[PDB]
């Protein structure tokens, strides 16, 4: 994780997806004052095991696309840094049936 | 009293198999000529509404 | 359709490809050469367009099949081009190919290992697998050869190791899979590899420019010759060729370099132009994109349109006539051309001829398949594509709706004498409307009377159809022969091929027939009911009973309805069990009725049902008989029982009560106990008389003890009698006591009637005496009010010179108006309130129940308490446009009034009622209210339509699957469940009513049956899953949600609801738990309980269910109560329109909601509302003064008089020192630019050009000092600038011009930079403001949206709850899920502002539906691009356009959308259509 300033230059920028297995996230200090997963309407997002992805896919008989989608660049998936493929468990309370379990595929 | 000089039942059909155009090979349009009601897409909508296929079909 | 004629093959899917020349040559029955069309005589001539080889035409047999006009299905033919032409669709594409690719080593002028790396990309997206296609992007080792080859070898190593992985298990098929995000993926790449290769110019294999292509609008391309430093570039790159051995360019010439591009870079555009993997193995060629050849459709399709006498040409003829004469042209000219050439060098002309050839025939081509493409004629005739497209569209207009067969259309009349369930069919259609009955044994006595009685005694039958196939009309006939062929209807067939088959009768309607009838606009599927036929003599109109008026939103002012007569048992059995009235009494919009008795039958059953109503034996028991008839099965126990009477001694009575006691006990089954329900009144206790309990309605084991029965009951009202007996005996027994109460009442109203008269709208004198005298204070309110809004004490009299001055000043703006008539509108309306509470009804002269005005406005039969007031009391104050009257330029509101009278009459207050009278000035008044409705029901652009189509289009595949979540036709998941408990909304009523469930425990306990289930389901796993959720939920309930325990998730996401007994939604959990605990009460809380779990369980959402389509409507008709104006922010459906049509990033009215602590006064909150508010230079001035004085030089003394220090601080938050800053640092530098540019515009141009018409109308401190002389070296025109830095109320500064500067209106200048100034301004934000709280919550309401910038006023804002209602902006910082949130927040917004409730379950469906992409997708052609039918994106807009990215994907329209399953006429697989029927046969 490299925390920046204010800006990071375009040929720096090219270096970030340079060194696989590693991966390397970049995060502006001024974006990180508050914390978006605090906030009342982001619900709890879970990263799932290789796993729980296998068995949910599995149980509805799904497609790792024929399911909701995520952006690997949306803000919930940046901070718990996820990668092509993840799928990620949303414990969202609902004003009809309280706590729902809903998932997303970040693509 | 006053009674108005219109009478309402003027688009009064009925049909049951008349003529249909060449190309769609569907009821022709016209209420004196045997024509059909048509069915729109909100119609179309409504019988898929009610999960209701083959009175779509 | 006919169910003798199965059929045994079935189309699965349709494939997108384009037709090659070789293969129209072979299948083309006549080659089409000749341009006229007849011969002489009249016969068609040999090789033209009527050729019989097309097919049959002029009584003639085709020369191909051989059959006649009618059998003959026609034949397609063919136009052989003498050159090759541009296809229209595709030239586009093909455009892209030619400027993409180098012309020397005929290879793309892109990088042929960056060309690979989009060919894997794009193999590696054949296949759903979109993850790897990025993990291509890291394979990584000007670069040598040997090394660039390496790089490809690895990367097709990849390629085809993570195909076989993924196709070695269940990821990937053969045929590849493919999704709407693999689909999107796809999209990107194509888009991709275009822009990266039209972006090079200079070729990077060989490093030769090409000469750029350039095109015009029409289907023509041109070659721009080379600039001087390409050409010289050609020669020095000229000898490496060696060793390894503007200007139109024609259309042979683009095809012979497309040819071998399309051969040298085939890996590739297999990839490009191939949606999922090509097994068919087939070449990528060039001479797709050309066509060599055009078809000819057959004759059937071209037929000459016939209208009366005139027989008129075909369009499309026409435009095929005109390829054919510009063929034989070409074929004259290449003749021409071949004969010479030994004389040549001026070539300028034979290509200039070829030229001409070639943009001709290309024209004559273009017109007939596009119009819009082609040179204009001195309205062009349309093309294909323009008959595709005509208005809107043949998809449209002819696939997704179309005309039909066995269909009536009539005026609707009403009747009370019909049952709600039925149609009342006038004898003309029941003549001719007829339906297939196949003859059998148990039904040849029937159907032999019906061939007896023929085509016009019904019921009868106009046809019979044999066995063989063949019909016989038995319209002609007489009862001789009709007679002969009913004793030869069950005759055993002779023929082997057809004993299978039996003989069909086209009979007559009858009444056990079902009906579709249909109210347009069809606005939610309850106009769309299926009726019981009952045919009614001597009737020339539909007769529908009064129940059905509401979910058809139909009323009798002779409005039309449309019948449909469906032709089969499977569309019977629909119309009868799915889309019937009865299973329609409860809306899916909120699950509320949409059913009940509207008038008549409410006066009447206040009356019937009320304490002084008695009844004789014999009264009793007419009034039971009058509306049940054991004979037409509306009894329970085959014999009418009869309750003993309430009065044995001295008479023998009945109360009127007993009798819909005894209608209950006849209709409801004597298997299960009676009904028990506490419910309410709209008519009050105190109308009653003293200690009357008549408003508490009760229900004792289905036995009224207490109060009437208004709208509230038996009404389309939610938890009323019928309602509760739709809950306890179903919708069949309480569409039975619907029909029984209907007649009941009208049976009642006919021997007892009901009258409205005089006396029921006079008050008494003592009540007239009260009105009087409220209305005698009203006088004063009028100057009492201009008093008040004018600032003035002790109440100045009407006729004041000062006051007359001040109200002169409030006449002149708009704003300082709002503030006088809202201040006399409410004092005059508390005068009103007053005025009605006193006189009505303690002053009305007659009173309920016998006064009728007033008991119709109680009962809810018509009219309200308003209207009473009106008609008995006062008109009020007529309100137009949310304000007054409105009033002259003279101050005078009616030349009848004084100018500027402070009067109560003269702003518009009517002292007069209706019974009375009123005045020629309140006369007028209410005539400008009156048609002021009436303007904005004519200026009302605001339409539902659209916005329904738009969501109904994109939504209608969405249903429930069989594993209970929501799916869309292409079994993409949408929801994980429905509104996250799968409850159907048509049932989610009383399953929160847990006090009548106990009442009526027995009666449900009987009604979902246990006995017949508890072997097929689980007692216990789920609910001991149950408790360890709450465990966890309890342990964390003071804890936030980001810190909330995800150890174990809800039951109903780990147990199938209808197969667990207890997987039940946490709200449901939580509230029947909290019942059982608030209330102590032979029924133990434990089996209550598993009731309750019971009552869920058979509440869950069917299987099939189209929530899709149920959404979109559910949305869209309640959408159609807000189409009326405002009475700030975006309302109804424009902002509806923000959301679901167009996602704007850029809405009308972005707001935040910014949650103040508790920490943070009343004061501070407003004094940081200030501190952000966006301050403006204007704000702040009070005057400019200009003193233009010319001496020596222009010198400009600009003096800024502002508001004082303190009061612009105290307003604005804004110090003297903000102050100095912006004068000196902005405004003097846009004063000086402004001064300039305007110095400029003087000089440009001197004046307007005459004659040539224009377009239509329609001593200082030494610190000040230096201050002064460091502005001085900053600006180009001051020379002085002092300013009050102790007080702080004066800005002065000198400018000083040249000579040649003249005249110039410096103030205007001024003016306009001071409110373009900004003093402070926190980005995109205008004004924070501090309103009243939101339901107890402290919050600050801003005009515009930036998060970043609250998230610094932690001191102020809780940063954790700052809300919005910009989606786009709330997405961009916290992310897909809480824009999600957003929109169902918001779309709540507009429908709880106009008071309608929309289920939640909607709202959740859409919202996730905008969100299926982690992206905010509209309900709208840009949306729609991410979705897998191609059919379904044709039958919406651009039907060519999405038809031609259709075939350049090679695309294989799967037709699981109910769109593609129309557009093919294969079973939609929505409801019905979500499984297969398969027949158990016994032998082997
Ligand atoms: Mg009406
Ligand atoms: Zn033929
Ligand atoms: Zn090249």
């Amino acid at each position: 994780i490299f925390v920046y300033q204010n800006n990071i230059t375009p040929s720096a920028m090219k270096l970030v997806p340079s060194i696989p297995p590693a991966t390397i996230e970049t995060f502006n200090e001024a974006a990180l004052v508050v914390n978006i997963t605090h906030h009342e309407l982001v619900p709890k997002h879970i990263r799932l095991s290789s796993d729980e992805k296998r068995e949910l896919l599995k149980r509805y008989r799904l497609k790792e696309s024929q399911l909701p989608r995520i952006q690997r660049a949306d803000p919930v998936a940046l901070y718990l840094g996820l990668k092509r493929g993840e799928v990620v468990k949303i414990i969202r309370k609902s004003e009809t049936s309280g706590r729902y379990a809903s998932y997303r595929i970040c693509m | 009293y006053q009674r108005l000089r219109h009478m309402v039942n003027d688009k009064f059909q009925v049909r049951s198999t008349g003529p249909v155009n060449s190309l769609t090979m569907q009821p022709v349009k016209g209420r004196k000529r045997h024509g059909g009601i048509r069915v729109g897409e909100m119609e179309r909508d409504a019988l898929i509404g009610h999960g209701t296929s083959f009175l779509l079909q | 359709m006919d169910i003798s004629k199965p059929v045994g093959s079935e189309i699965t899917s349709v494939d997108f490809g384009i037709l090659t020349a070789k293969e129209i040559r072979n299948l083309s029955a006549k080659q089409i050469t000749n341009p006229t069309v007849l011969d002489n005589l009249g016969h068609p001539v040999s090789g033209g367009l009527y050729d019989l080889a097309l097919g049959a035409f002029l009584r003639n047999l085709c020369s191909t099949c051989g059959l006649d006009e009618k059998f003959c299905p026609g034949h397609q033919g063919h136009i052989e081009l003498p050159v090759p032409c541009y296809n229209p669709l595709f030239f586009n594409q093909l455009y892209i190919y030619l400027r993409a690719s180098c012309l020397f080593c005929h290879h793309f002028r892109l990088k042929s290992v960056e060309v690979h790396r989009y060919a894997c990309k794009l193999r590696l997206l054949q296949y759903g697998l979109i993850d790897e296609s990025y993990k291509l992007d890291e394979i990584t080792l000007d670069i040598s050869s040997t090394l660039l080859n390496e790089l490809k070898s690895k990367r097709s190593e990849y390629v085809d190791m993570a195909i076989a992985k993924a196709l070695s298990d269940g990821r990937t098929t053969e045929r590849g899979s493919f999704t709407a995000t693999v689909n999107d993926e796809r999209k990107k790449l194509v888009h991709e590899f275009h822009k990266k290769l039209l972006s090079r110019g200079k070729c990077d294999n060989c490093g030769m420019f090409s000469p750029k292509f350039r095109k015009d609008g029409f289907t023509k391309i041109f070659e721009t010759a080379l600039n001087e430093k390409q050409i010289t570039n050609n020669r020095v790159k000229g000898f490496i060729r060696q060793d390894m051995i503007s200007t139109y360019i024609l259309s042979t010439e683009v095809k012979n370099i497309l040819d071998t591009v399309f051969r040298k870079e085939q890996c590739v555009l297999q990839y490009v132009f191939h949606s999922r993997p090509n097994l068919s193995r087939k070449l990528v060629k060039a001479d797709s994109f050309f066509m060599d050849v055009l078809v000819v459709p057959p004759t059937r399709f071209r037929l000459p349109s016939k209208l009366g006498e005139e027989v008129h040409e075909n369009s499309q003829n026409q435009l095929l006539s005109k390829v054919l004469t510009t063929s034989l042209l070409i074929r004259d000219l290449n003749d021409d051309l071949s004969k010479l050439k030994v004389s040549l060098e001026d070539r300028r002309v034979i290509f200039s001829r070829l030229m001409n050839a070639f943009v001709t025939i290309q024209n004559d081509v273009n017109a007939f398949i596009d119009s819009t493409k082609a040179q204009g004629r001195t309205v062009p005739i349309p093309g294909v594509k323009q008959a595709l497209e005509k208005k809107e569209g043949l998809f449209r207009k002819h696939m997704m709706g179309k005309r039909v067969n066995y269909a009536a259309r009539s005026v609707i009349s009403p009747d009370p004498n019909i049952e709600t369930n039925e149609i009342g069919v006038p004898p003309v259609f029941a003549v001719k409307l007829t339906y297939p009955e196949p003859v059998t044994a148990y039904n040849i006595a029937e159907l032999r009377q019906a061939v007896i009685n023929g085509p016009d005694k019904w019921p009868g039958a106009t046809q019979i159809q044999n066995e063989d196939g063949s019909l016989v009309s038995l319209i002609g006939m007489s009862v001789e022969q009709r007679k002969a062929l009913a004793n030869q209807l069950l005759t055993p067939s002779s023929n082997v091929s057809t004993h299978t088959l039996n003989k069909k009768v086209y009979r007559h309607i009858k009444n056990r027939d079902v009906v579709l009838m249909n109210r347009q606009p069809t606005l939610h599927k309850a106009s769309m009911m299926g009726h019981k036929v009952r045919v009614l003599p001597n009737e020339k109109t539909l007769r529908l009973h009064y129940a059905n008026t509401g979910a058809y939103n139909a009323d009798f002012d002779g409005d039309e309805m449309n019948m449909h007569f469906p032709q089969n048992e499977n569309a019977r059995a629909e119309a009868l069990n799915l889309a019937n009235t009865d299973s329609q009494y409860l809306t899916p919009t909120s699950g509320s009725p949409v059913r009940g008795l509207i008038q008549d039958h409410i006066s009447a059953g206040v009356w019937l049902t009320s304490k002084d109503s008695f009844f004789t034996r014999e009264q009793y028991q007419q009034y039971i008989y009058g509306c049940i008839r054991p004979e037409d099965g509306h009894t329970t126990r085959s014999k009418i029982v009869t309750l003993p009477p309430t009065i044995f001694k001295p008479y023998p009575l009945w109360t009127g009560k007993q009798i819909i006691t005894t209608v209950l006990l006849n209709v409801t089954p004597p298997d299960m106990p009676g009904i028990n329900l506490i419910s309410k009144n709209k008519i009050k206790n105190e109308y009653w008389g003293k200690g009357s309990l008549e408003n508490e309605v009760l229900f004792k084991d289905g036995a009224l003890l207490c109060g009437i029965l208004d709208k509230s009951q038996y009404g389309a009202s939610k938890y009323g009698i019928v309602h509760s007996l739709h809950e306890v005996y179903g919708p069949e027994v309480a569409a039975k006591v619907l029909s029984v109460l209907g007649r009941l009442f009208t049976n009642y109203i006919t021997a007892t009637a009901f009258t409205c008269g005089m006396d029921d709208l006079r008050l008494t004198a003592e009540g007239n005496k009260w009105r009087t005298d409220i209305l005698k204070t009203s006088v004063d309110t009028g100057r009492e009010a201009a008093a008040e809004v004018t600032n003035l004490d002790k109440d100045t009299p009407a006729d004041d010179p000062e006051l007359l001055k001040r109200l002169q000043e409030i006449l002149r703006d708009n704003n300082k108006s709002g503030i006088l008539d809202a201040v006399t509108s409410s004092k005059v309306n508390a005068i009103t309130s007053q005025v009605v509470s006193k006189c009505v009804p303690d002053g009305t002269m007659k009173k309920f129940p016998c006064n009728s005005m007033q008991a119709m406005a109680l009962s809810g039969a018509k009219g309200s308490n308003v209207n009473v007031s009106q008609i008995m009391c006062l008109l009020g104050q007529q309100a137009l446009e949310g304000r007054r009257v409105p009033v002259m330029v003279s101050g005078k509101t009616l030349p009848s009034f004084k100018p500027y009278e402070t009067d109560a009459m003269a702003g518009g207050y009517v002292k007069g009622r209706f019974y009375s009278g009123i005045k020629p000035q309140e006369y007028y008044f209410h005539c400008m209210a009156g048609r002021e409705g009436l303007i904005d029901t004519a200026v009302k652009t605001s339409r539902s339509g659209y916005l329904q189509r738009c969501l109904t289009k994109q939504l209608e595949g969405v249903h429930v699957s069989y594993d209970n979540s929501i799916r869309d036709a292409d079994g993409t998941l949408v929801q994980f469940m429905y509104g996250g408990d799968a409850i159907d909304i048509t049932k989610e009523s009383h399953m929160t009513q847990f006090e009548f469930c106990l009442d009526n425990y027995y009666a449900l306990l009987k009604k979902y049956n246990p006995s017949a289930l508890i072997e097929h389901l689980d007692v216990e796993s789920a609910l001991k899953y149950s408790k360890k959720t709450l465990k966890y939920r309890k342990k964390h309930s003071k804890e936030p949600h980001y810190k909330q325990s995800v150890k174990y998730d809800p039951v109903l996401a780990k147990y199938n609801p209808a197969k667990y007994l207890g997987s039940v939604s946490e709200n449901f959990q939580d509230k029947l738990e909290s019942f059982l605990d608030k209330n102590s009460k032979g029924v133990n809380e434990k089996k209550f309980r598993a009731l309750m779990q019971l009552k869920y369980m058979r509440s869950l959402i069917n299987p099939g269910e189209a929530v899709g389509i149920i959404a979109s409507q559910s949305v869209g008709e309640p959408s159609t109560q807000m189409t009326l104006n405002t009475f700030n922010v975006t309302l109804g459906i424009p902002r509806l329109r923000e959301i679901v049509m167009t996602a704007s990033a850029a809405i009308k009215t972005p707001q935040m909601t910014l949650p103040i602590w508790n920490d943070v006064s009343d004061e501070q909150a407003d004094t940081f509302c200030k501190s952000i508010s966006k301050v403006l230079l204007s704000e702040v001035i009070d005057k400019v003064i200009v003193t233009e004085t010319t001496g020596t030089a222009r010198s400009y003394v600009i003096h800024m008089r502002f508001f004082d220090n303190n009061e612009y601080s105290e307003e604005y938050d804004v110090s003297k020192e903000e102050l100095q800053n912006v004068i000196s640092n902005q405004f003097i530098h846009l004063l000086e630019a402004a001064i300039v540019k305007e110095i400029k515009k003087q000089k440009r141009t001197t004046g307007p050009d005459i004659g040539v018409a224009v377009p239509r109308l329609q001593n200082m401190n030494k610190v000040q000092r230096d201050r002064q002389s460091a502005i001085i070296s900053h600006h180009r025109f001051i020379t002085k600038y002092n300013f009050d830095d102790e007080s702080g109320k004066w800005c002065e500064f000198k400018l000083e011009l040249a000579a040649d500067t003249e005249k110039l209106l410096m103030v205007n200048i001024v003016e306009e930079i001071c409110r373009k100034s900004i003093i402070r301004q926190i980005p995109h934000i205008d004004r924070c403001v501090h309103p009243e709280p939101e339901n107890g919550k402290r919050v600050l309401v801003t005009e515009g949206v930036n998060f970043q910038a609250m998230w610094d006023q932690e001191a102020f804002i809780d940063v954790d709850g700052i809300t919005s209602n910009d989606v786009a902006a709330v997405l961009k910082t916290y992310g897909v899920e809480a824009a999600r949130n957003t929109i169902v927040n918001e779309i709540n917004n507009v429908f709880s502002r106009y008071a309608i409730s929309v289920s939640f379950r909607h709202l959740d469906l859409i919202a996730d539906m905008m969100t299926r992409q982690g992206t905010y997708l509209a309900f709208n052609r840009q949306g729609m691009e991410t979705s897998t039918s191609s059919f379904m994106k044709m039958s919406y807009e651009t039907t060519c356009q999405f038809l031609t990215k259709a075939v350049l994907d090679n695309e294989r329209e799967q037709l699981d959308s109910p769109s593609a399953r129309i557009v093919v006429g294969k079973l939609n697989n929505v409801g019905t259509g979500s499984f297969d029927v398969l027949a158990k046969v016994p032998n082997a």
